[PDB]
Protein backbone atom coordinates (compact mmCIF):
# COMPACT_ATOMS: atom_id res chain seq x y z
CA UNK A 1 0.00 0.00 0.00
CA UNK A 2 2.48 2.99 -1.25
CA UNK A 3 0.68 6.47 -0.87
CA UNK A 4 1.51 8.79 -3.25
CA UNK A 5 3.19 11.97 -2.02
CA UNK A 6 0.18 13.86 -3.03
CA UNK A 7 -2.00 11.87 -1.48
CA UNK A 8 0.03 11.68 2.01
CA UNK A 9 -2.71 12.94 4.65
CA UNK A 10 -0.27 12.81 7.85
CA UNK A 11 1.32 16.24 9.43
CA UNK A 12 4.11 17.50 8.13
CA UNK A 13 5.47 17.95 11.70
CA UNK A 14 7.85 15.01 13.14
CA UNK A 15 6.73 14.30 16.65
CA UNK A 16 8.97 13.51 19.75
CA UNK A 17 8.53 9.50 19.25
CA UNK A 18 9.49 9.97 16.26
CA UNK A 19 12.52 12.21 17.26
CA UNK A 20 13.92 9.50 19.79
CA UNK A 21 13.89 6.81 17.75
CA UNK A 22 15.62 8.67 14.92
CA UNK A 23 17.97 9.33 17.01
CA UNK A 24 18.38 6.49 18.80
CA UNK A 25 18.91 4.64 15.23
CA UNK A 26 21.20 7.15 13.78
CA UNK A 27 23.37 7.63 16.80
CA UNK A 28 23.50 3.84 16.93
CA UNK A 29 24.26 3.60 13.24
CA UNK A 30 27.29 6.37 13.59
CA UNK A 31 28.44 4.20 16.84
CA UNK A 32 29.31 1.19 13.78
CA UNK A 33 31.31 4.05 12.31
CA UNK A 34 28.82 5.48 9.46
CA UNK A 35 30.44 8.09 8.04
CA UNK A 36 29.30 11.48 9.30
CA UNK A 37 27.58 13.98 6.43
CA UNK A 38 28.47 16.94 8.23
CA UNK A 39 31.72 18.61 10.18
CA UNK A 40 32.71 17.27 13.59
CA UNK A 41 33.45 20.13 16.38
CA UNK A 42 35.57 17.64 18.76
CA UNK A 43 31.87 15.92 20.12
CA UNK A 44 32.52 12.33 21.35
CA UNK A 45 29.05 11.34 22.40
CA UNK A 46 27.30 10.17 18.87
CA UNK A 47 23.83 10.76 20.22
CA UNK A 48 25.29 14.58 20.44
CA UNK A 49 26.24 13.96 16.41
CA UNK A 50 23.25 12.84 16.16
CA UNK A 51 21.23 15.79 16.90
CA UNK A 52 23.34 18.24 15.32
CA UNK A 53 23.51 16.69 11.84
CA UNK A 54 19.50 16.34 12.68
CA UNK A 55 19.76 20.30 12.54
CA UNK A 56 20.35 20.05 8.98
CA UNK A 57 18.08 17.44 8.18
CA UNK A 58 20.69 14.94 6.68
CA UNK A 59 20.00 11.88 8.13
CA UNK A 60 18.73 9.16 5.56
CA UNK A 61 16.21 7.82 7.44
CA UNK A 62 12.54 7.46 6.00
CA UNK A 63 10.10 7.09 8.65
CA UNK A 64 6.62 4.35 7.67
CA UNK A 65 3.69 5.84 9.28
CA UNK A 66 1.08 3.38 9.70
CA UNK A 67 -2.47 4.75 9.09
CA UNK A 68 -5.17 2.47 11.05
CA UNK A 69 -6.29 0.76 7.71
CA UNK A 70 -3.11 -1.05 7.39
CA UNK A 71 -1.78 1.73 4.90
CA UNK A 72 1.54 3.13 5.15
CA UNK A 73 2.71 6.54 4.75
CA UNK A 74 6.45 7.37 3.61
CA UNK A 75 7.87 10.31 4.99
CA UNK A 76 11.40 11.69 5.05
CA UNK A 77 13.70 13.60 7.42
CA UNK A 78 14.01 16.91 5.39
CA UNK A 79 10.21 16.85 4.52
CA UNK A 80 9.49 17.43 7.99
CA UNK A 81 10.15 20.13 10.15
CA UNK A 82 12.18 20.38 13.37
CA UNK A 83 9.97 21.80 16.56
CA UNK A 84 10.60 21.57 20.23
CA UNK B 1 20.16 1.26 34.09
CA UNK B 2 19.26 1.50 30.02
CA UNK B 3 21.64 -1.32 28.38
CA UNK B 4 21.33 0.05 24.72
CA UNK B 5 22.04 3.73 24.28
CA UNK B 6 19.01 4.18 21.94
CA UNK B 7 17.58 3.56 24.75
CA UNK B 8 18.86 6.17 26.68
CA UNK B 9 18.14 8.91 23.74
CA UNK B 10 14.54 7.83 24.54
CA UNK B 11 15.17 8.68 28.14
CA UNK B 12 16.99 11.90 26.93
CA UNK B 13 13.89 12.96 24.46
CA UNK B 14 11.30 11.62 26.82
CA UNK B 15 11.70 10.08 30.00
CA UNK B 16 13.63 13.31 31.15
CA UNK B 17 12.65 15.38 33.99
CA UNK B 18 12.10 18.83 32.65
CA UNK B 19 10.01 17.57 29.28
CA UNK B 20 7.49 15.99 32.29
CA UNK B 21 6.98 19.19 34.31
CA UNK B 22 3.74 20.17 33.56
CA UNK B 23 0.64 17.06 34.13
CA UNK B 24 -1.55 15.77 31.29
CA UNK B 25 -3.98 15.66 34.54
CA UNK B 26 -4.92 19.13 35.64
CA UNK B 27 -2.70 20.77 33.43
CA UNK B 28 -0.34 22.19 36.39
CA UNK B 29 3.33 21.76 37.49
CA UNK B 30 4.19 18.46 39.92
CA UNK B 31 7.43 19.93 41.55
CA UNK B 32 7.46 23.31 43.49
CA UNK B 33 8.89 25.26 45.25
CA UNK B 34 8.36 23.65 48.98
CA UNK B 35 9.62 23.56 52.74
CA UNK B 36 12.13 25.92 53.87
CA UNK B 37 12.74 27.29 50.48
CA UNK B 38 9.78 28.39 49.84
CA UNK B 39 9.36 29.81 53.49
CA UNK B 40 12.55 31.75 53.00
CA UNK B 41 11.25 32.90 49.52
CA UNK B 42 8.12 34.28 51.64
CA UNK B 43 10.83 36.15 54.14
CA UNK B 44 13.05 37.45 51.29
CA UNK B 45 10.45 39.36 49.14
CA UNK B 46 9.32 41.22 51.94
CA UNK B 47 9.80 45.19 51.66
CA UNK B 48 11.38 45.47 54.22
CA UNK B 49 14.28 43.12 53.74
CA UNK B 50 17.09 45.31 52.57
CA UNK B 51 19.88 43.45 52.08
CA UNK B 52 23.85 44.79 51.42
CA UNK B 53 26.73 44.27 48.96
CA UNK B 54 28.65 41.23 50.73
CA UNK B 55 25.31 39.54 51.32
CA UNK B 56 24.07 39.45 47.50
CA UNK B 57 27.56 38.91 46.25
CA UNK B 58 27.57 35.94 48.21
CA UNK B 59 24.61 35.02 46.33
CA UNK B 60 25.82 36.01 43.02
CA UNK B 61 28.10 33.14 42.29
CA UNK B 62 25.64 30.47 43.05
CA UNK B 63 23.46 31.44 39.67
CA UNK B 64 25.43 29.49 36.96
CA UNK B 65 22.78 31.28 34.64
CA UNK B 66 24.04 34.89 35.41
CA UNK B 67 25.39 37.01 32.26
CA UNK B 68 28.12 38.46 34.99
CA UNK B 69 25.91 42.19 35.16
CA UNK B 70 25.57 42.75 38.03
CA UNK B 71 22.68 45.35 38.85
CA UNK B 72 22.72 48.83 40.09
CA UNK B 73 22.02 48.93 43.90
CA UNK B 74 18.15 50.30 45.10
CA UNK B 75 20.06 52.48 47.47
CA UNK B 76 22.97 54.29 46.60
CA UNK B 77 23.75 56.64 49.49
CA UNK B 78 25.20 56.37 52.04
CA UNK B 79 25.49 52.59 51.79
CA UNK B 80 25.00 50.47 48.80
CA UNK B 81 21.94 47.93 49.32
CA UNK B 82 19.96 45.85 47.08
CA UNK B 83 16.82 44.42 48.03
CA UNK B 84 15.14 40.97 47.53
CA UNK B 85 12.77 41.63 44.44
CA UNK B 86 15.90 43.01 42.47
CA UNK B 87 18.51 40.09 42.94
CA UNK B 88 15.07 37.40 42.14
CA UNK B 89 15.09 39.32 39.16
CA UNK B 90 18.47 37.91 38.30
CA UNK B 91 17.31 34.57 39.12
CA UNK B 92 14.15 34.72 36.77
CA UNK B 93 15.40 34.68 32.84
CA UNK B 94 13.83 35.56 29.92
CA UNK B 95 10.28 37.48 29.02
CA UNK B 96 7.90 36.65 32.71
CA UNK B 97 5.17 39.18 32.99
CA UNK B 98 2.93 37.70 35.51
CA UNK B 99 -0.56 39.02 37.97
CA UNK B 100 -1.08 36.91 40.82
CA UNK B 101 -2.35 37.76 44.71
CA UNK B 102 -1.07 36.51 48.10
CA UNK B 103 -2.80 34.38 50.25
CA UNK B 104 -3.25 37.28 53.12
CA UNK B 105 -4.46 39.48 50.52
CA UNK B 106 -7.17 41.90 52.02
CA UNK B 107 -10.42 41.58 49.29
CA UNK B 108 -11.10 45.15 50.03
CA UNK B 109 -7.91 46.64 48.57
CA UNK B 110 -8.98 45.80 44.37
CA UNK B 111 -11.69 48.01 44.31
CA UNK B 112 -9.78 50.79 46.79
CA UNK B 113 -7.27 53.38 45.73
CA UNK B 114 -4.58 51.21 46.84
CA UNK B 115 -5.22 48.69 44.29
CA UNK B 116 -1.69 49.26 42.20
CA UNK B 117 0.57 50.62 45.35
CA UNK B 118 -0.20 48.17 48.20
CA UNK B 119 0.98 49.11 51.77
CA UNK B 120 0.89 45.21 52.67
CA UNK B 121 2.76 44.35 49.45
CA UNK B 122 0.49 41.27 48.77
CA UNK B 123 -0.46 41.83 45.02
CA UNK B 124 2.06 40.18 42.90
CA UNK B 125 3.50 41.72 39.82
CA UNK B 126 6.38 40.90 37.59
CA UNK B 127 7.44 42.62 34.52
CA UNK B 128 9.51 41.47 31.46
CA UNK B 129 11.37 38.89 33.42
CA UNK B 130 12.67 40.99 36.81
CA UNK B 131 10.81 40.42 39.82
CA UNK B 132 8.80 43.99 40.62
CA UNK B 133 6.23 43.51 42.89
CA UNK B 134 4.59 41.53 45.72
CA UNK B 135 5.36 38.33 47.97
CA UNK B 136 5.70 35.33 46.88
CA UNK B 137 3.87 31.91 48.24
CA UNK B 138 2.25 29.20 47.47
CA UNK B 139 0.13 30.24 44.70
CA UNK B 140 2.98 32.03 42.96
CA UNK B 141 5.74 29.25 43.41
CA UNK B 142 3.86 26.33 43.77
CA UNK B 143 2.27 23.38 42.14
CA UNK B 144 -0.92 25.31 40.72
CA UNK B 145 -1.78 26.82 37.52
CA UNK B 146 -0.78 29.94 36.20
CA UNK B 147 2.12 29.95 38.59
CA UNK C 1 19.96 68.99 32.65
CA UNK C 2 17.79 65.79 33.20
CA UNK C 3 15.67 67.19 36.21
CA UNK C 4 12.03 66.08 34.61
CA UNK C 5 10.75 66.81 38.24
CA UNK C 6 12.10 69.27 41.44
CA UNK C 7 9.52 70.21 43.90
CA UNK C 8 9.60 70.55 48.12
CA UNK C 9 7.40 68.24 49.93
CA UNK C 10 6.17 68.18 53.01
CA UNK C 11 5.22 65.12 54.97
CA UNK C 12 1.27 64.95 56.29
CA UNK C 13 0.49 61.41 57.36
CA UNK C 14 2.77 58.91 58.73
CA UNK C 15 1.20 55.28 58.75
CA UNK C 16 -2.10 55.81 58.31
CA UNK C 17 -3.53 52.16 58.96
CA UNK C 18 -0.30 50.88 60.52
CA UNK C 19 3.47 49.90 60.25
CA UNK C 20 3.96 46.36 58.63
CA UNK C 21 7.43 46.51 58.06
CA UNK C 22 9.89 46.79 60.44
CA UNK C 23 12.49 48.69 58.28
CA UNK C 24 10.40 50.23 55.77
CA UNK C 25 8.42 53.40 56.23
CA UNK C 26 5.29 54.72 53.89
CA UNK C 27 4.66 58.48 54.56
CA UNK C 28 2.49 60.83 52.37
CA UNK C 29 3.69 63.88 51.21
CA UNK C 30 2.46 67.00 49.56
CA UNK C 31 4.22 70.29 47.58
CA UNK C 32 4.06 73.59 47.54
CA UNK C 33 4.71 74.94 44.66
CA UNK C 34 3.07 72.62 42.19
CA UNK C 35 0.28 71.05 43.62
CA UNK C 36 1.22 67.26 43.91
CA UNK C 37 0.41 64.14 46.04
CA UNK C 38 3.06 61.98 46.94
CA UNK C 39 2.85 58.67 48.49
CA UNK C 40 6.92 57.71 49.65
CA UNK C 41 8.19 54.39 51.11
CA UNK C 42 11.45 54.78 52.43
CA UNK C 43 13.77 52.35 54.39
CA UNK C 44 13.32 53.43 58.21
CA UNK C 45 16.53 52.45 59.74
CA UNK C 46 18.98 53.42 57.43
CA UNK C 47 17.14 56.95 57.90
CA UNK C 48 14.61 58.02 60.09
CA UNK C 49 11.60 60.16 59.22
CA UNK C 50 9.03 61.96 61.44
CA UNK C 51 5.70 63.78 60.89
CA UNK C 52 5.39 67.60 59.40
CA UNK C 53 9.04 67.36 57.84
CA UNK C 54 10.25 69.04 54.96
CA UNK C 55 11.93 67.60 51.77
CA UNK C 56 13.71 68.71 48.90
CA UNK C 57 13.21 66.14 46.04
CA UNK C 58 14.81 65.95 42.72
CA UNK C 59 13.45 63.32 40.29
CA UNK C 60 16.05 62.73 37.05
CA UNK C 61 16.58 60.34 34.38
CA UNK C 62 20.37 60.11 35.13
CA UNK C 63 23.02 60.98 38.10
CA UNK C 64 25.20 62.77 34.73
CA UNK C 65 25.36 66.85 35.02
CA UNK C 66 25.87 67.14 31.32
CA UNK C 67 22.83 64.99 30.52
CA UNK C 68 24.58 61.94 28.90
CA UNK C 69 22.79 58.65 30.13
CA UNK C 70 24.79 55.94 32.57
CA UNK C 71 26.30 52.86 31.55
CA UNK C 72 23.60 51.12 33.07
CA UNK C 73 25.79 49.04 35.20
CA UNK C 74 27.05 49.57 39.03
CA UNK C 75 30.50 50.35 39.69
CA UNK C 76 31.63 51.83 42.82
CA UNK C 77 33.55 54.83 41.39
CA UNK C 78 31.08 57.43 40.33
CA UNK C 79 28.94 58.60 42.76
CA UNK C 80 30.97 61.50 44.21
CA UNK C 81 31.63 64.69 41.97
CA UNK C 82 27.92 64.37 40.79
CA UNK C 83 24.25 66.08 41.29
CA UNK C 84 23.72 63.11 43.88
CA UNK C 85 26.61 64.96 46.09
CA UNK C 86 24.10 67.50 47.34
CA UNK C 87 21.37 64.93 48.46
CA UNK C 88 21.66 62.29 50.83
CA UNK C 89 18.86 59.82 49.74
CA UNK C 90 20.01 58.58 46.32
CA UNK C 91 17.71 55.89 44.46
CA UNK C 92 17.64 53.98 41.37
CA UNK C 93 14.08 52.05 39.79
CA UNK C 94 11.68 52.22 36.44
CA UNK C 95 8.55 53.12 36.17
CA UNK C 96 6.20 50.34 35.91
CA UNK C 97 2.89 52.30 35.07
CA UNK C 98 1.01 55.53 34.21
CA UNK C 99 -2.51 56.40 35.33
CA UNK C 100 -4.85 59.36 34.64
CA UNK C 101 -6.28 59.55 31.01
CA UNK C 102 -5.38 56.69 29.69
CA UNK C 103 -7.53 57.23 26.81
CA UNK C 104 -11.04 58.06 27.36
CA UNK C 105 -10.64 60.41 29.70
CA UNK C 106 -9.20 64.27 30.04
CA UNK C 107 -5.84 64.72 30.27
CA UNK C 108 -6.32 67.37 33.42
CA UNK C 109 -5.12 64.29 36.09
CA UNK C 110 -2.28 62.09 35.92
CA UNK C 111 -0.69 59.39 38.17
CA UNK C 112 2.75 57.83 37.80
CA UNK C 113 4.08 54.70 39.91
CA UNK C 114 7.49 54.10 40.58
CA UNK C 115 8.81 50.16 41.93
CA UNK C 116 12.54 50.66 43.84
CA UNK C 117 12.89 46.75 44.24
CA UNK C 118 9.59 46.76 46.17
CA UNK C 119 9.52 50.20 47.73
CA UNK C 120 6.62 52.16 46.01
CA UNK C 121 5.90 55.91 44.76
CA UNK C 122 3.15 57.09 43.74
CA UNK C 123 3.05 60.62 42.53
CA UNK C 124 -0.25 61.89 41.39
CA UNK C 125 -1.03 65.50 40.37
CA UNK C 126 -1.28 67.74 36.87
CA UNK C 127 -0.17 66.24 33.82
CA UNK C 128 1.84 69.16 32.96
CA UNK C 129 3.80 68.69 35.35
CA UNK C 130 4.53 65.08 34.77
CA UNK C 131 6.13 65.37 31.13
CA UNK C 132 8.74 63.15 30.12
CA UNK C 133 6.97 60.36 32.16
CA UNK C 134 7.21 57.30 30.19
CA UNK C 135 6.44 52.87 30.71
CA UNK C 136 9.77 51.33 31.79
CA UNK C 137 12.12 53.92 32.31
CA UNK C 138 14.78 54.16 34.42
CA UNK C 139 14.52 56.45 37.05
CA UNK C 140 17.00 58.15 39.47
CA UNK C 141 15.39 59.90 43.00
CA UNK C 142 17.55 62.24 44.82
CA UNK C 143 16.27 63.46 48.57
CA UNK C 144 17.65 65.84 50.98
CA UNK C 145 16.40 66.69 54.43
CA UNK C 146 15.69 70.83 55.12
CA UNK C 147 15.41 72.29 58.19
CA UNK D 1 8.10 48.41 23.63
CA UNK D 2 4.40 49.93 23.28
CA UNK D 3 3.54 52.78 24.37
CA UNK D 4 0.25 52.92 25.30
CA UNK D 5 -0.66 56.59 25.59
CA UNK D 6 1.06 57.53 22.20
CA UNK D 7 -0.61 56.82 19.27
CA UNK D 8 0.00 54.22 16.83
CA UNK D 9 0.69 52.71 13.43
CA UNK D 10 -1.87 49.73 13.26
CA UNK D 11 -5.05 49.90 10.97
CA UNK D 12 -7.81 47.63 11.75
CA UNK D 13 -8.15 46.34 7.94
CA UNK D 14 -4.74 44.40 9.20
CA UNK D 15 -5.76 43.32 12.09
CA UNK D 16 -9.04 41.78 10.51
CA UNK D 17 -6.99 40.76 7.48
CA UNK D 18 -4.25 38.85 10.28
CA UNK D 19 -7.38 37.67 12.15
CA UNK D 20 -8.69 35.81 9.27
CA UNK D 21 -5.03 34.60 8.02
CA UNK D 22 -5.12 33.26 11.68
CA UNK D 23 -7.81 31.24 11.76
CA UNK D 24 -6.91 30.13 8.08
CA UNK D 25 -3.50 28.72 9.30
CA UNK D 26 -4.98 27.38 12.74
CA UNK D 27 -6.29 24.09 11.12
CA UNK D 28 -6.75 20.81 13.27
CA UNK D 29 -8.65 18.86 10.96
CA UNK D 30 -7.35 18.47 7.42
CA UNK D 31 -8.56 18.34 4.32
CA UNK D 32 -10.96 20.52 1.92
CA UNK D 33 -14.14 18.51 2.25
CA UNK D 34 -17.36 19.05 3.39
CA UNK D 35 -17.10 16.61 6.35
CA UNK D 36 -13.33 17.90 6.86
CA UNK D 37 -14.25 21.45 6.71
CA UNK D 38 -16.91 20.90 9.34
CA UNK D 39 -14.77 19.11 11.52
CA UNK D 40 -12.03 21.76 11.25
CA UNK D 41 -14.93 24.66 12.45
CA UNK D 42 -16.00 22.13 15.13
CA UNK D 43 -12.89 21.82 16.54
CA UNK D 44 -11.88 25.05 16.89
CA UNK D 45 -14.64 26.86 17.39
CA UNK D 46 -14.05 28.33 21.72
CA UNK D 47 -10.30 29.23 19.79
CA UNK D 48 -11.66 30.70 17.17
CA UNK D 49 -14.30 32.48 19.58
CA UNK E 1 31.04 0.31 53.47
CA UNK E 2 30.97 3.47 51.19
CA UNK E 3 33.00 5.75 53.65
CA UNK E 4 35.14 7.58 52.28
CA UNK E 5 38.68 8.02 53.91
CA UNK E 6 38.71 11.07 56.83
CA UNK E 7 42.24 12.34 55.24
CA UNK E 8 41.06 12.88 51.72
CA UNK E 9 39.51 16.51 53.53
CA UNK E 10 42.61 18.06 53.20
CA UNK E 11 45.68 15.70 50.76
CA UNK E 12 45.76 16.34 47.36
CA UNK E 13 45.78 12.96 45.17
CA UNK E 14 48.15 12.38 42.57
CA UNK E 15 48.58 14.79 39.80
CA UNK E 16 45.98 17.06 41.73
CA UNK E 17 47.31 20.91 40.97
CA UNK E 18 45.70 22.78 44.14
CA UNK E 19 45.40 26.09 41.82
CA UNK E 20 43.03 26.00 39.10
CA UNK E 21 42.73 28.75 37.00
CA UNK E 22 40.51 29.45 34.27
CA UNK E 23 40.13 32.80 32.39
CA UNK E 24 36.14 33.53 32.36
CA UNK E 25 34.53 35.06 28.78
CA UNK E 26 31.34 36.77 29.67
CA UNK E 27 33.20 39.73 30.92
CA UNK E 28 37.14 41.48 30.59
CA UNK E 29 40.10 40.87 33.41
CA UNK E 30 37.93 38.12 35.05
CA UNK E 31 39.04 34.79 36.24
CA UNK E 32 37.95 31.77 38.21
CA UNK E 33 40.48 30.22 40.65
CA UNK E 34 39.71 26.68 41.98
CA UNK E 35 41.26 25.08 44.90
CA UNK E 36 40.93 21.50 46.39
CA UNK E 37 41.23 19.93 49.78
CA UNK E 38 40.14 22.89 51.87
CA UNK E 39 37.06 24.51 52.85
CA UNK E 40 35.26 28.13 53.72
CA UNK E 41 37.79 29.37 56.13
CA UNK E 42 40.55 30.10 53.20
CA UNK E 43 38.57 31.29 50.86
CA UNK E 44 37.07 33.47 53.59
CA UNK E 45 39.83 34.71 54.05
CA UNK E 46 40.77 35.84 49.94
CA UNK E 47 37.72 37.10 50.00
CA UNK E 48 37.15 39.88 53.06
CA UNK E 49 41.24 40.73 52.60
CA UNK E 50 40.28 41.33 48.50
CA UNK E 51 36.91 42.89 49.55
CA UNK E 52 39.48 46.22 51.06
CA UNK E 53 40.49 46.88 47.66
CA UNK E 54 38.67 49.56 45.70
CA UNK E 55 40.91 48.09 42.32
CA UNK E 56 38.40 45.06 42.53
CA UNK E 57 34.93 44.97 41.60
CA UNK E 58 34.12 41.01 42.00
CA UNK E 59 35.89 38.71 44.41
CA UNK E 60 34.02 35.90 45.41
CA UNK E 61 34.42 32.41 46.38
CA UNK E 62 31.28 29.45 46.66
CA UNK E 63 31.81 25.71 47.61
CA UNK E 64 29.40 23.95 45.46
CA UNK E 65 29.05 20.38 47.40
CA UNK E 66 30.15 19.75 51.29
CA UNK E 67 30.78 16.56 50.39
CA UNK E 68 33.44 17.72 47.78
CA UNK E 69 36.38 19.53 49.51
CA UNK E 70 36.86 22.14 46.52
CA UNK E 71 35.82 25.73 46.20
CA UNK E 72 35.78 28.07 43.48
CA UNK E 73 36.47 31.95 43.67
CA UNK E 74 35.85 34.74 40.64
CA UNK E 75 37.74 37.64 40.74
CA UNK E 76 37.31 41.00 38.38
CA UNK E 77 39.33 43.64 38.54
CA UNK E 78 39.32 47.10 36.46
CA UNK E 79 41.80 47.40 33.68
CA UNK E 80 45.25 48.28 35.29
CA UNK E 81 45.27 45.55 37.82
CA UNK E 82 45.77 41.39 37.49
CA UNK E 83 42.74 39.37 39.48
CA UNK E 84 46.10 37.09 39.94
CA UNK E 85 48.02 40.00 41.19
CA UNK E 86 45.54 40.89 43.91
CA UNK E 87 44.83 37.59 45.51
CA UNK E 88 48.46 37.51 45.73
CA UNK E 89 48.32 40.97 47.86
CA UNK E 90 45.29 39.51 49.26
CA UNK E 91 47.59 36.69 51.15
CA UNK E 92 50.49 38.91 51.36
CA UNK E 93 48.18 41.22 53.53
CA UNK E 94 46.75 38.58 55.35
CA UNK E 95 50.10 36.87 56.14
CA UNK E 96 51.02 40.69 57.54
CA UNK E 97 48.03 41.08 59.34
CA UNK E 98 48.36 37.66 60.80
CA UNK E 99 52.13 37.78 61.47
CA UNK E 100 50.89 41.31 63.62
CA UNK E 101 48.52 38.88 65.32
CA UNK E 102 51.28 36.45 66.30
CA UNK E 103 53.26 39.35 67.83
CA UNK E 104 50.66 40.88 69.98
CA UNK E 105 49.52 37.93 70.87
CA UNK E 106 53.17 36.76 72.17
CA UNK E 107 53.88 40.04 73.64
CA UNK E 108 50.38 39.75 75.64
CA UNK E 109 51.27 36.06 76.81
CA UNK E 110 54.71 37.63 78.11
CA UNK E 111 53.12 40.74 79.58
CA UNK E 112 49.98 38.82 81.04
CA UNK E 113 52.70 36.04 82.69
CA UNK E 114 55.13 38.38 84.25
CA UNK E 115 52.67 40.81 85.45
CA UNK E 116 51.07 37.66 87.89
Amino acid sequence: GGVPKSKRITTKYMTKYERARVLGTRALQIAMCAPIMVELDGETDPLQIAMKELKQKKIPIIIRRYLPDHSYEDWSIDELIMVD
Amino acid sequence: VPQSMETRAEVENIHITPRQIITPQANKPVMGIVQDTLTAVRKMTKRDVFITREQVMNLLMFLPTWDAKMPQPCILKPRPLWTGKQIFSLIIPGNVNMIRTHSTHPDEEDEGPYKWISPGDTKVMVEHGELIMGILCKKSLGTSAGS
Amino acid sequence: AGVLFEDIFNVKDMDPEGKKFDRVSRLHCESESFKMDLILDINSWLYPMELGDKFRLVLATTLREDGCPDSGEYNPMEHEGTRADSFEYVMYGKIYRIEGDEAHNEASRLSAYVSFGGLLMRLQGDANNLHGFEVDQHMYLLMKRLA
Amino acid sequence: HINKRLPTDLSPIRVIKGVKTLLERCVIVTGNDRISKQANENATLLFQC
Amino acid sequence: MNAPPTFESFLLYEGEKKIIKELDTKVTNAAIFTINKEDHTLGNMIRNQLLKDPNVLFAGYKVPHPLEHKFVIRIQTTADYSPQEAFMNAITDLLAELSLFEERFKDAIKEKKEGG
